[PDB]
């Protein structure tokens, strides 16, 4: 009597993660009179 | 892989195995102010 038996198995996994963050703040300002003690405030 | 004879017999098995992983960061800030003062606005010569 002869016997065999055989197998292949195989497998495959990925994750990703993913951040972004971006701002832009702009100020103009334009102060006529005043002390320019609180002017400048 | 499994094999017997008649008695005689061998047996094997097997894993290659992988594995990768990343990170990045980047982060950038970037300021501006100009800023004018005047007390005499024109002085005149």
């Amino acid at each position: 009597t002869k016997v065999e038996h055989r197998c292949t198995t195989n497998k495959l996994s990925e994750k990703h993660e993913g951040s972004f963050i971006q701002g832009a703040e702009k100020s103009i300002s334009l102060i006529r009179g005043g002390r320019s003690e609180y002017g400048a405030a | 892989s499994s094999s017997r004879k008649r008695r005689s017999s061998s047996s094997s098995s097997r894993s290659y195995t992988s594995h990768t992983n990343e990170i990045h960061k980047g982060k950038s800030y970037q300021l501006l102010v100009v800023e004018n003062t005047v007390e005499v606005a024109q002085f005149i010569n």
